[PDB]
């Protein structure tokens, strides 16, 4: 029957026991870690987090649970006896919060081999935590940080590994709304030092690029069109306005209220954003507009014919000179961040 | 063969895992030290902090000495078997709330002797109330507490004590809006007196953080300045910009009312001034007596000789320039 | 020995039930209760509720539970036990979330007393109901209700009483953000009546009152200072209409909005909370100010004439700050007496 | 003895079996419900549900569990042991999540009397869905469902019924803060049939009605009060050109942000609400004072005094009757 | 006596091991799936996921249950040990959170035919990970899907089915606050293949039509409007220089506003959508008129000269209204057909 096989191993007769670990008083074991990507979350900029779902492959080689008289390679076993083997410890550092799913049953793969090797698979989702540079706030990389360590057992015991081939495996057809994950990944090694001892541990870190359309339309493209429907006082009347007044004032008062909103959602840092300095120069041009016609308007008052002549002197060359300085700011801003 | 052998001194041997080491006796002694993975998520409005932990906790059992089945210095006990020995009842006093980790294994470990003592470690997250004095805002220091005391034991019984090499481990955290410090008071007695039941042990750990500046100087300085240099250009005006004059003085103090309340919106509900609504309100004035100076400028020409205008475009400037001067240097 | 003790106390040679209550068919048994509070606050008026953390101490005495061999008076015992002895079934009737903490080791308390008496003691938080009046709400004073009760036993079985001398001691310290915690409690008794039966209770009740210090600076200041500004339109010249009519639109608009500020964080409910009151009155004053304009305008249309809107600023000038004055004065000092 | 007793007849020598219902291979067991609703939850609007926390009675007969020799007519038992008892299943179909209390002990009773009849309370908390229909937002009488099913047994084993007198009781000074309960509560009868089988269900309804105090002060009298203000511009110099323009602009701005302000609390329905025709109506009158101001500067521009002012003599009049007018309507038909 | 009855099947003395699939080394097991919609909504369109409770039901043969002393159709066991029979380890791959509903007993079914069918119900609740297509964000069909897929068991072991009829149920008098549920639903087979094996699944696909009672109301109406309220500033005098500006520039600002708040409640992507195609074109036709003042003033008080003035004006009076109509037919008939 199938019964005796699944009771005369991992059983009260000759008995299993799951506390002492494979190969015990001698080499450490080895562990080789796989890991699939079901889904990548929402990465909400507010508390640094990224929420991931995965499945999480561990294998190494139990010499105890070995057989001979079943001829099939690979027997797959249930769920519901996991409790009687050696499982290895394993925690992400960089996490806020964990856990499994139970659906309808324990989701939790099982399998051993002839020779002894056990494959382990489990279903996960994980909200990790990334440390971030704002430095250039709408183009800017970013780097998120998978970290996998060992709680309860030092080197002398336990090693993890990175698999060969294909560590880490993204689904087909995962896509981001605001990033594009690079298919270049890079995996390297950082111990942790203690004052207990030194624990075993991997890293795999992933880049993220995002792309600037949402705040050409949201912020870009309304900033850069109140500069310039501010302008229209140049040619709107001539000296006698108070309406040249008017105009200026509410793109100056909305310029502000539009920079309130910029970092909002944004983490605050005391650090000055790319973003900030787009909107803070633009803020100077709109204010000089005031300034000059303030300077127009004191002439004009000071006559007591060549005075009059002065004031519309100042209007044609500034006519000329605003959309070449601030042609000379529109090409060095962008060149620099993208370069 | 070496798996039963050890397990004879918990089980087989009478191990009572509800009796106190060293019982009808002196008190335990614990020596406590925490690493701190994750610092962050200081909430202002709810008056809470979230930090993870690493508690070890180490006391000395004299039944459990290993008694030469093993020749090892030390044994590496698995997170399971948790269950069997005593455990200090520790709790957290401004625990608002807190859980454990578990993924895959327990995050749990268990480390004895030949000596006896314990070594358990403890994976824990754990949201604890801070206090906040806000009466000074932009330029802040706060200071947080942590108290570790146990439920059940009396002080004859259960002494916690700080270890003396390194009692709080950094682990290279860093704030976005506090500027941290390496320097910790780290001691205290807290020791309690409840009435009915008597004494119990605490101690406690003081943490420095100071706030910094750079955010609050673009985000609300920088804009409320402009605005009030912005009403200087009225005076150069000529007397006769009818409706002119007048939205240059009452549409910058509604922004400034309307930017105020918004400034203050993320703050607890808090009775006592903080200095920021101090700026706030000294910018509300001095907008306020642009708009008066013109009125008074309009009454009196309804009668000429308007010089009230040719000297305030001197003062004006010249008084907030000296009320900056004190403001700065006073919160400083 | 230590070990045999315990056994021998409660066990299976002992023959105690757990599931049988002390003094069968006699006596009810007698409870009491002390509480004491940790942690307290986190006041929140659109859910009606507010957060408490609190130690609660039962005493009762079991009579089978004497221990003439040890000579100490008091034996404190594991709680790992705690689950095999017999206990009041009690619960809170307004509550709402309640759990219990586990960070290390459940936080609960066992003694025991050589005559009998238990002493129990758990550490809960608690999340309660408690309705709220908001007829003057900057300025009110509510009452928070705590209720005590057993769900299964009949006072011809269980009796709940309070502790003799009141225990319900707030901690050191304990400084509430919004509100001022005032040092007298009130005890009663309020028997629960079902088609089941009769169940014992016993209720606490605790006084808070509310800081007025955060309202003055955040709405009332800055609603007065909109007010201050639209007098300069009586010092304007009455030619430059764009000049009045610019301040006057800003005015009324803008209080508007700063009303609807008042109630953003309040429950929606149909009485009138005395804020509304205030906010009310003084948006009836700037808008006066939009209406006094026009009748300065209408009446100009033709040298008599243009003395009468003359009249019309003049007596405004006076008349209408005498009004401010005289509102101010009686809606403060009726609400604060009460 | 009280030991003896309580394992005599519930117990492995008596061979009462928790697995099969009373009356096996017989008629079927009839469960009288019974309900005290203690505290009635807030009705959100956005997540489209409601909280209740009720007492929940069941009352059967089980031939098995008779007695003769105590005299007591009914024996309190410990509400630990109701895993040796048969406990009927009691199903909430519109529910979203329901929870047991554990403040201390678990919160429940057991009663068995002489004859048999167990009863058997639970104190449950429920967040129960309702379907509620907006077309009159402001003022609406709404009706809350709440069914108990039967999942696991048909016809011929379990069927659920109502108390023959009071089968719901309401805790004395109960009262919602936005809403006010009815007295009279329906009960009813809906059987429910799935390919599976037949399964018994009843259902108590409850009816509510809205305040309509909070409303009229938030957002009502706001909006009534714009409308007046725009009127003024009809009494100020026709030659004043900026006073009037800029007069027109300010009151069409507070009442198209106040407008959807209002419904950003309530689901994104289809239907046209009852509130929505007072903005919409009101924005037409706010908008329609501007287009005479545009008018009457075509007139003057053109190069006739008499009829210029005639237009607006008219409508100082007109502009106030006609809101008047319209306010019969809505005030008759959403109240009748 | 049922009791013994109970116990002879799955006893100890029928030796009924729980861990060993039916059919043995042999035929794979063949399970028939229904699910009965029992509710549906919470649709969030920024976090792109959806609330259902479903009333799963599985079938499958047992040939080691096989009973004949009582003449009964069927059997109804109790549903308190469901521990110890065989289930299939049935999971939803695309879902974020699931939970099973405690609310007064465990809500599990169980039933047993003569000739050893069995039956098995359960009732959970769903929260499903769907993708959200918005380049027509308004006008747009989205199909949310639904995967059943078996965790432990190769293909070789168990294989899942459709019922062949009422593969899928919905409850009658189910609507949705926003959406509709279409009637027609597409079910096909989707077999998983990672690198440790081969794995059965099935999938089934609703549709979803947004209606658009809401946002006509909200959004279209409302900036709609203010494109009439920026043409009236053609009818007032040249002369009027604090209203021609004034006028002008607000219904710039305000929309603005109203174009970022059109965007608040809906997930930041970078590529264009259809309500966004609205809001700029309306923009650029008010922005555009004001420039139309400025080459008033300028062209018309330098100095006969006035006739060019009025021309500029009053061609413009024409054409600036009927060149929204033009644009407004192309952009409604494109996405409605
Ligand atoms: C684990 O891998 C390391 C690195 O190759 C090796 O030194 C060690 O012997 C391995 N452990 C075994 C084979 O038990
Ligand atoms: C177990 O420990 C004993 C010492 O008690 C040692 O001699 C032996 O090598 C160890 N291993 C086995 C398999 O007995
Ligand atoms: C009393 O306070 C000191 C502070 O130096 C601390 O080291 C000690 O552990 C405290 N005692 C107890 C019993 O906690
Ligand atoms: C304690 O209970 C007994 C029961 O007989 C009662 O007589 C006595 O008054 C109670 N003590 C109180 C209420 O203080
Ligand atoms: C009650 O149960 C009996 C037998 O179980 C059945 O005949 C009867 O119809 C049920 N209902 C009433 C109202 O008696
Ligand atoms: C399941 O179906 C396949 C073909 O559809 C068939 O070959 C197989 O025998 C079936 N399984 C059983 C147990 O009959």
């Amino acid at each position: 029957p199938p019964s005796e096989f699944l009771d005369k191993l991992m059983g009260k007769v000759s008995g299993y026991d799951a506390r002492i670990r494979p190969n015990f008083k001698g080499p450490p074991v080895n562990v080789t870690c796989n890991i699939f990507i079901n889904s990548f979350g929402s990465i909400a900029e507010t508390t640094m987090d990224y929420r991931v779902n995965i499945f999480l492959r561990q294998q190494w080689n139990d010499p105890r649970l070995a057989y001979s008289e079943y001829p099939d390679d690979s027997l797959d076993l249930d769920p519901s006896m996991l409790d009687s083997i050696w499982k290895p410890d394993l925690f992400f550092a960089n996490e806020k919060g964990a856990n499994f799913h139970e659906v309808t049953t324990d989701n939790k793969l099982l399998r051993i081999s002839k020779n002894g090797n056990v494959l382990y698979s489990i279903r996960i989702t994980l909200v990790l935590a990334c440390p971030m540079d704002l430095k250039n706030f709408p183009m800017d990389v970013q780097t998120c940080i998978m970290q996998l360590e060992s709680f309860g057992y030092t080197m002398n015991d336990l090693i993890f590994e990175w698999d060969e081939k294909g560590a880490v495996q993204v689904a087909d057809g995962l896509t981001l709304p605001q990033f594009i994950l690079k298919e270049e990944k890079d995996l390297r090694y950082c111990t942790k030092h203690y004052n207990t001892g030194k624990f075993t541990c991997i890293e795999a870190r992933f880049h993220l690029e995002r792309q600037m359309g949402y705040y050409l339309i949201q912020m870009y493209i309304p900033s850069l069109l109140i500069v310039i429907l501010s302008w229209v006082s140049f040619w709107i009347n001539m000296d006698a306005a108070p309406a040249r007044v008017g105009l200026g004032i509410t793109t100056v008062l909305t310029m502000t209220t539009q920079s309130s909103g910029s970092r909002a959602s944004l983490p605050k840092v005391s650090y000055v954003k790319a973003i900030d300095i787009w909107m803070a120069v633009c803020l100077l041009f709109v204010f000089s507009a005031l300034l000059e016609y303030a300077a127009v308007n004191f002439i004009a008052r000071q006559h007591k014919k060549l005075f009059i002549s002065r004031a519309k002197r100042i209007d044609t060359v500034s006519r000329v000179a605003f959309p070449l300085v601030f042609l000379i700011f529109n090409i060095f801003y962008w060149i620099t961040y993208k370069i | 063969a070496n798996s039963t052998s050890n397990i004879l001194n918990k089980l087989l041997i009478t191990y009572d895992p509800r009796i106190r080491p060293n019982f009808k006796g002196i008190p335990v002694e614990d020596r406590v030290n925490i690493f701190i993975n994750s610092f962050g998520s200081i909430q202002e409005t709810t008056m809470d902090y979230r930090v993870n932990i690493f508690l070890r906790q180490r006391w000395n059992d004299p039944r459990l000495r290993l008694p030469q089945d093993f020749k090892s210095d030390s044994l590496t006990v698995d997170p399971k078997m948790f269950k069997c020995l005593w455990k200090p009842d520790l709790f957290f006093a401004n625990e608002k709330s807190a859980n454990f980790h578990d993924v895959t294994q327990e995050n749990i470990l268990l480390f004895i002797f030949r000596n006896g003592d314990v070594l358990i470690s403890m994976r824990l997250s754990v949201t604890l109330s801070c206090p906040l004095d806000l009466t000074l805002f932009p330029m802040d220091t706060q200071r947080c507490k942590m108290q570790l005391e146990s439920f059940g034991y009396t002080t004859d019984d259960l002494q916690f004590m700080w270890q003396s090499g390194d009692p709080v481990q950094m682990d290279e955290i860093a704030l976005p809006q506090f500027d941290i410090k390496q320097e910790d008071i780290e001691y205290g007695n807290c020791t309690k007196y409840y009435a009915g039941t008597g004494y119990y042990t605490c101690v406690e750990v003081i943490f420095t953080l100071r706030r910094q500046v750079g955010f609050y100087m673009m985000g609300v300085y920088a804009p409320t300045l402009l605005i009030v240099v912005l009403s200087w250009l009225s005076f150069w005006i000529n007397p006769d910009a009818s409706a002119a004059r007048v939205p240059l003085g009452i549409l910058s103090v509604l922004s400034l009312s309307s930017e105020c309340t918004s400034l203050a919106s993320e703050l607890p509900k808090v009775s006592y001034v903080k200095a920021i609504d101090i700026w706030l309100i000294a910018c509300l004035l001095f907008g306020f007596a642009s708009l008066v100076e013109y009125a008074v400028v309009q009454v009196m020409l309804n009668s000429a000789a308007k010089r009230i205008d040719l000297y305030a475009r001197a003062l004006f400037p010249f008084s907030f320039l000296f009320f900056n001067v004190i403001y700065w240097s006073v919160y400083l």
